[PDB]
């Protein structure tokens, strides 16, 4: 995609959207946080693979470990969602509480990503239903009664 | 309609309900059939000549 998420993009957003660590509040990182917050959003990723459904996230490959720099697959129109998530989970770390607006704000992105991963099943005829004689049964199609399986 | 990547068509359930006075009508004529008649005139020989 446009610029390609890394893993370590993704925490640095969530650190940044709280006055945490960045360059427009008052200084300074560090580099415990980064590693905690990675593996945070790796479990997350590997819950989200129930409940919202799969969503393209890139998984390590064998044990090593995931690494900041490692690319996530993610589309970047996912990336607020997943920072707003991300950054709920971590407040606790710190002993800090959301205020309403950043709330707000995740549920927001939230119900952007639920709406573009809907199916609405649509389900079927049952398979004792009878088919009318109007779309002749006999000659032009086969098997009266709807299958209804497959 | 698609519904799923198939193609399920609509039930056509007929009942049919127009036929039955079209029978009576029929029955009717076949039960009495009328034909040709051929009637005589006033002339000495036109009865002989019609039958």
């Amino acid at each position: 995609m446009a610029t390609v998420l890394t893993k370590g993009e993704i925490v640095l957003f969530a650190l940044r959207k709280f006055a945490i660590a960045s360059n427009a509040s008052l200084t300074d990182v560090e580099p415990q946080s980064i590693e905690d917050g990675v593996n945070d959003l790796e479990d997350m990723m590997s819950e989200w693979m129930i409940n919202p459904g799969d969503i393209g996230y890139a998984f390590a490959t064998g044990d090593e470990q995931p690494l900041p720099d490692d690319e996530s697959g993610l589309p970047r129109k996912y990336k607020h969602a997943v920072g707003y998530q991300l950054l709920l989970r971590m407040l606790s770390d710190y002993s800090l509480e959301p205020t309403p607006q950043v709330l707000s704000n995740a549920q927001r992105s939230y119900d952007a990503l639920m709406t573009d991963t809907l199916v609405v099943p649509s389900m079927r005829r049952r398979g004792d239903f009878p088919v009318g004689q109007g779309n002749k049964y006999d000659v032009f199609t086969s098997d009266r009664y709807y299958p209804g399986d497959l | 309609t698609k519904l799923d990547e198939q193609f399920e068509k609509y039930p056509k359930f007929e009942i049919n309900k127009v036929a039955t006075e079209l029978n009576r009508i029929i029955a009717e004529y076949r039960n009495n059939r009328i034909t040709v008649k051929f009637r005589p005139g006033d002339r000495e020989a036109s009865e002989e000549l019609a039958n």
